[PDB]
């Protein structure tokens, strides 16, 4: 129980924190990846003068603060505001006492050398937590999914990945990385829903084009013959009713935004898209392996959440791999926490003990000690 | 036994009796031991005995 | 029983160790000899840090070890890494102890003497084997086939050889050998296949040449009129499907591949071929034992097991004999084992006890006494 009930799961995103205690099935504390540090000085009603904000509290009060970003496409990029976001998560959201905790953090694909020792310098050296450890994150997904040997397709809010795994090595000549994520798809639907002759135009209309874009959009399998039906005019059309009245209707754009997926051309970027970089990914693999891969595409991440995103991608492998292969899409519910989860169940796990990174490893060995 | 030879005043030195066990015991405990390497698997969904 | 159950019977190969029990029909192991060595330091999950690999775990984890093999073209080249596949058979593949077991060895046709004392030094100074005898090859295929004169065509991995038999003895200046087998083979049939149009690309593709080699191969009869036949197209093509679907065709080259053993040239080797060598060797012998040899042409080897290559032989050497003669060509079911069954019949025999070289005889003779 010691550290059963004790190792915590902290998921560092781009855009999102998911955290928690390994043992739970989801993270007990989800929220903005953003610092916010007061454009003006004074205060709100009660409160003392705050030199910094975090979460949804700079989302919130976003209009007199700037609001910063400390990862950049998945890679840590400002060293003293994610330590604010780790301080925030710690003893804010989750309310334990970090130096009592094991934790169990993530990094990215191709997370520089360098990195994954500065974590593990500010972990131990000013969290003084017991012992952490550092997994990578297609590489929980997929193990998440009970499997060993597949390849993720991970896909959140800065960044997208192809992450080729065999045997639970992560396998780096072939992983891809495309930069064209959730973000930039919420800022693709705003233009063509301004451009089907529509403002967003307060703050207030500007944030929920992005809860248009979760519980409307799709991803239409023959996007061809999805226009086509557009046109005919059928019972296709979606009427969202916004913070008042003002009915807005999005019948066609609303998979015009993840067919942006598939044809990056949408948003002039000249990047391969994600079908075809799942393939490439595998032409570039041991040849031995490519059946492996072929059966086990997992998908993780919140943008591969958009509906009809698994059938498109099962078709769109098909018809680019020889016949004698088998294709398979695994795309499971709870993928918006893939990552999180294969982590709470991987650092819960009677076995692992014995790679927790230790003070005792740290203090003797210095960063290189976890750095593998 | 310690006492004994403490109460009596012989001069017996010895180890503690203990520790040729705990060989075993770290195997089966300790971390990279038995018991973990059979709880670590048990997170992977696709392991086999 | 104290020994009848007891003697060990250990064929090395270039390419294959064939191991057991003297009394059993087959190799209880059967493995490849090779001795990887890792490229980097690092270690499998739950295991130690390990120093040397062998056999298969040598070949499933070839991407992070230097691969070596303790025999070329038959004869022991490095004695640090045999010494390693002999400690893997006996204590691993085949868990006894060898300190109680008599260990049937064998050796090549002109194997240098010294080697024989050196394997002999080893078997009973580093292993401490009761007793311990070394059988030629050849000797022990022929054998096996009931047999004691005869010509033996013996084809492995990495060498072939014929090895004329009278009596027992072995005839030293009459032995051919021809550097070219299996190994040769599975190359040429890869490049003859890629020509085909197609690619071997990663370790899963190149593995399985091999495999297409054994299941599909074939030596024709007037494979002159074989080719011509393959041009008309018959139903004479064999599609193979892939570790995945993609299913590959091969037609004619399936025999274009052993027609490689009769024709050197195909590869570029300016060395006779198989039957003139099985001849010469006849040709090199004494006048009176020439008739027995030829009606006593023994088959052994994993090479030689390419259907319709009797035949082939059969026909190739009548019409090089004088036509006086009784032609012959023996090639049993089990060959790819032949040497070894006839060490296991040996080593179990009721006469066989008073020439097993004892650690008396050791001991007090130095390694000159095995050597004879």
């Amino acid at each position: 129980d010691e550290d059963e009930t004790t190792a915590l799961v902290c998921d560092n995103g781009s855009g999102l924190v998911k955290a928690g205690f390994a043992g739970d099935d989801a993270p007990r504390a989800v929220f903005p990846s953003i610092v916010g540090r007061p454009r003006h000085q004074g205060v709100m009603v009660g409160m003392g003068q705050k030199d910094s904000y975090v979460g949804d509290e700079a989302q919130s009060k976003r209009g007199i603060l700037t609001l910063k970003y400390p990862i950049e496409h998945g890679i840590i990029t400002n060293w003293d505001d994610m330590e604010k976001i780790w301080h925030h998560t710690f003893y804010n959201e989750l309310r334990v006492a970090p130096e009592e905790h094991p934790t169990l953090l993530t990094e990215a694909p191709l997370n520089p050398k360098a990195n994954r020792e500065k974590m593990t310098q500010i972990m131990f050296e000013t969290f003084n937590v017991p012992a952490m450890y550092v997994a990578i994150q297609a590489v929980l997904s997929l193990y998440a999914s009970g499997r060993t040997t597949g390849i993720v397709l991970d896909s959140g809010d800065g960044v997208t990945h192809n992450v080729p795994i065999y045997e639970g090595y992560a396998l780096p000549h072939a992983i891809m990385r495309l930069d064209l994520a959730g973000r930039d798809l919420t800022d693709y639907l705003m233009k063509i829903l301004t451009e089907r002759g529509y403002s967003f135009v307060t703050t207030a209309e500007r944030e929920i084009v992005r809860d248009i874009k979760e519980k409307l959009c799709y991803v239409a399998l023959d996007f061809e013959n999805e226009m086509a039906t557009a046109a005919s005019s059928s019972s296709l059309e979606k009427s969202y009713e916004l913070p008042d009245g003002q009915v807005i209707t999005i019948g066609n754009e609303r998979f015009r935004c993840p067919e942006t997926l598939f044809q990056p051309s949408f948003i002039g970027m000249e990047s391969a898209g994600i079908h075809e970089t799942t393939y490439n990914s595998i032409m570039k693999c041991d040849i031995d392996i490519r059946k492996d891969l072929y059966a086990n595409n997992v998908m993780s991440g919140g943008t591969t959440m958009y509906p009809g995103i698994a059938d498109r991608m099962q078709k769109e492998i098909t018809a680019l791999a020889p016949s004698t292969m088998k294709i398979k899409i695994i795309a499971p519910p709870e993928r918006k926490y893939s990552v999180w989860i294969g982590g709470s169940i991987l650092a819960s796990l009677s076995t692992f003990q014995q790679m927790w990174i230790t003070k005792q490893e740290y203090d003797e060995a210095g960063p290189s000690i976890v750095h593998r | 036994e310690q006492e004994e030879y403490k109460k009596e005043g012989i001069e017996w030195e010895f180890i503690d009796f203990g520790m040729d066990l705990a060989a075993c015991i770290e195997l089966i405990e300790k971390p990279m031991g038995i018991f973990s390497i059979l709880e670590e698997e048990c997170m992977f969904p696709k392991a086999t005995d």
